[PDB]
């Protein structure tokens, strides 16, 4: 079951994240309603105390205040943080730094932003392969609406496979084809069949002489 | 405004 989902941040190890679509109206009410809720209550005024872990608002280069936790305190200038809606990591002054209530906690509203990986491909070891593949990743999908399918957990984040809103061609696939990307075999039986699809396209891919094997193999 | 989903 392909649900649809807005991506919005690839990482340069080849993992995204994406908002849910069917809660993108309830996010955004949310954020009108915390957006007025600071207005009233202005953070210069507020005294919030930034810590390791602690959730509070952000304000982003667009001006608006945004759902954050504070990952590191390197300084007063420098505050790590990272948008739990939307992926990105900032390092932002006290200045762009508040309290997030409780009325617009992650208790109220979950975590918008959720991380996942490709299934069935290898993230390339060598630097500009690796960043090849990103690159084509962030150009075709990066802020635009896909649908994805879980397809297995793992040790880090889960495997997805996501596919175009248009024509429907699968992403992950797509990379195979054009020879960015090597196929990474499971033992499922479930994924035999799509995975020998993978293998096939990385054939094809080798013959056409591609990307990652352009010199051959 | 920002890039994000349309629900």
């Amino acid at each position: 079951s392909y649900k649809p989902v807005f991506v919005t941040e690839i990482t340069d190890d080849l993992h995204f994240y994406v908002q849910d679509v069917e809660t993108g109206t309830q996010l955004e009410k949310l954020m009108e309603n915390m957006r007025n809720d600071i207005a009233s209550h202005p953070p210069v005024e507020g005294s919030y105390a930034p810590r390791r872990g602690e959730f509070c608002i952000a304000k982003f280069v667009d001006g608006e205040w945004y759902r954050a936790r504070v990952e590191k305190v390197e300084s007063p200038a420098k505050i790590h943080v990272f948008y739990i809606d939307y992926g990105n990591r900032e390092v932002l002054p006290s200045t762009r730094l508040g309290t997030l209530s409780p009325a617009f906690s992650t208790r109220v509203l979950p975590a918008q932003a959720t991380e996942y990986a490709f299934a069935f491909i290898q993230v390339p070891q060598d630097d500009d392969a690796r960043t090849d593949a990103v690159d084509s990743v962030v150009r075709d999908i990066q802020n635009t609406q896909c649908l994805l399918n879980v397809e297995h957990l793992s040790a880090g984040c889960p495997h997805v496979t996501l596919q175009f809103a248009d024509s429907k061609g699968d992403v992950g696939l797509g990379l195979v084809k054009e020879g960015l990307v090597m196929v990474e075999v499971r033992k499922e039986k479930q994924f035999q069949k799509v995975i020998t699809e993978y293998l096939n396209a990385q054939e094809s891919a080798k013959s056409a002489r591609l990307n990652l094997w352009r010199y051959g193999d | 405004g920002r890039a994000r989903a349309r629900a």
